[PDB]
């Protein structure tokens, strides 16, 4: 239905809680690659977290420009799971309000990759790590990226 | 009765400028109740409307036996008659009429151009 | 009351929980034509979801523009059922939140179509979807968008 | 103390729970009068509900604005009962920043005049519906809007 | 059977704007058949428009004897009270209106400034 | 008698363009006198104004009953099929009215348009 082979997507994402992430950074590279998105043109790189990602997505950004290679979109990707403490809570709340406001301000689609689970099985079903359980949604991500990218155009 | 339900909806018609059902709905409220006038005088004044003038006379006598005080008719019927160019009916049905009003000032200068002509 | 034929109404709506929104956005078509809204000026596209809406309705405003044909108001619509993660009260909020600032960032109303529901049943019932409960909201939305962007000119 | 007899206040209102309401925007009226403000300065229109007003209140005030008779105050005017699904929490906090954010960008008060609450008796008593409870609170809305509207002038 | 005649004889000149003839074709269909409330309504809703408020009250009260559930008419009703300067009777005509129909928001405002008005 | 006046009430609504009333005055004018053709067909006039092609359909074919040379109505009646999708059908009723009546040129220019694309 839609054709990537000519954006530029960018991933960015926290390097914790990393066997979930790895499942879903390559969920959506393999769909956009599906989507005929080059493998050249998938940024993939990290932060230690998800207090980083939220405006970490605008550096990578930037850099990505100056560089001559600006994204067309970007996932970032991480795990927020409620542990004992209200981290959960509040990081949950402002990311997702700087991944929606970096929608214009980046001028491009930005995807919410982030997980807000409350337990692990959650967030490794959410990425497909449970082959009994929801599906890797990262999947999805790839594809919306190319969708939202191309769509409105 | 049915006569008033005809005389509503003739009336209607009149209204709204349909003459074939304002002569229809009249003339059956009317085989209802023959002594209604002032249906007779708009019978009369469809037919007129319609360029049926001779008609016209028919009703406006008519309407004018039962109530012969109409002066509007009575000018009517003069028009009715000037039309057919019967000028010497249609000067009296005319003075009649401002006879019995005195404010006709349409009268008044029709009839007075109607006396020209009439010779 | 209000005159609709001569405004071009929106909606972008979400693919997931398609029972729902495919009569939510049918009830606010049935009646936007019931005032007299063209069918042709009604625009209707999806996305994914309710991540891609908040953004997406910009998107999607912009596109129309470009094309010649702006909306007079937009009803981006979407559904959201509480699960067993959190994303339901995130989405919620911030979808919200983008919502209430494209009422003026787009220049023209923008109508909350989303359902913050805790069941399905709740949802179904606010679509008008079951014969016994609510009524189908949609119509509401439509009709109010007919009233927002026609009252205050 | 305050004397409003040259202010022009608006209030918008929602439709929906117009028991409640009616009194309110009468309590409301009753002392803007008492403190001079002439009953034809006094503004008085409506929407559907509560997802109109936070917007719909800039939309009134730029149409009052130009036929020639801009506001001095606002006091938007509407009902949130919490029933049971969570469009209560969402509305009463989005609308509560979208009424402050509008006390700069209008130029002028925004006074809340929405009510957040849980059950029926609790907003009654508030619009001062019930004898025994409360009082009307639209009062105080009122005389919050001369007040606000001279004081810092 | 005549009723029906006569209602849809009064009701195109209810539309036309004739009420004369609303007024009278009403009256004999509702002879002949004094159940039709619509009818009552609608009478009513003609002496309303001739300004014939106190009569429009008459009719507008033997319709809700008839049928109470109408909001609309509990509004004209309530209207007609506040045309007569009756605003106590009036508002809560309007006020019965706004309950059996919450949507009413031509209502909503004209019963709250009514109740300005009232006093 | 009581047709008369329910036909000339349906009549003035058809020409006023209120079908509502020129369906139920002539559904009871009919009652009274069920073989008035005219009225059969204008029946179907008034719900074929109203989408309602397959009502419009039922009266003219009671119309055609009665009186089947009526070109009008076999154009009228090829079109209510037409806005059905009845092609066949609709192509008959067109070019039988064309038999009736040969100078209908607008049944000629539409029943060949129908005709490619009845196929």
């Amino acid at each position: 239905k839609y054709d990537g082979s000519k954006l530029r997507i960018g991933i960015l994402h926290a390097r914790w809680n990393a066997e979930i992430i790895l499942a879903l950074v390559l969920g959506a590279l393999k769909r956009l690659q599906e989507f005929g998105v080059k493998r050249e043109n998938i940024i993939i790189e990290t932060v230690p977290g998800s207090f980083e990602l939220p405006y970490g997505s605008k550096l990578f950004v930037e850099k990505q420009k100056r560089l001559g290679k600006p994204l067309d979109a970007i996932i970032p990707i991480g795990v927020l799971i409620k542990g004992s403490t209200m981290h959960f809570e509040y990081i949950c709340d402002s990311t997702t309000h700087q991944l929606m406001k970096l929608n214009f301000e980046l001028g491009i689609p930005v995807i919410f990759g982030v997980l807000t689970c409350l337990t692990d099985e959650q967030a490794e079903a959410r990425a497909g790590l449970i082959e009994g359980k929801m599906h890797n949604h990262g999947e999805d991500w790839g594809a919306a990226a190319v969708e939202m990218a191309t769509k409105f155009n | 009765e049915e006569a008033e339900l005809a005389y509503l909806l003739g009336e209607l018609a009149y209204k709204l400028g349909e003459y074939r059902i304002a002569i229809r709905a009249y003339r059956i409220a009317l085989k209802r109740d023959p002594n209604n006038a002032e249906a007779w005088y708009n019978l009369g004044n469809a037919y007129y409307k319609q360029g049926r003038y001779r008609e016209a006379i028919e009703y406006y006598q008519k309407a004018l036996e039962l109530d012969p005080n109409n002066a509007e008719a009575w000018y009517n019927l003069g028009n009715a008659y000037y039309e057919r160019g019967e000028y010497e009916e249609a000067i009296e049905y005319y003075r009649k009429a401002l006879r019995l009003d005195p404010n006709n000032a349409d009268a008044m200068q029709n009839l007075l151009n109607a006396k020209m002509r009439e010779e």
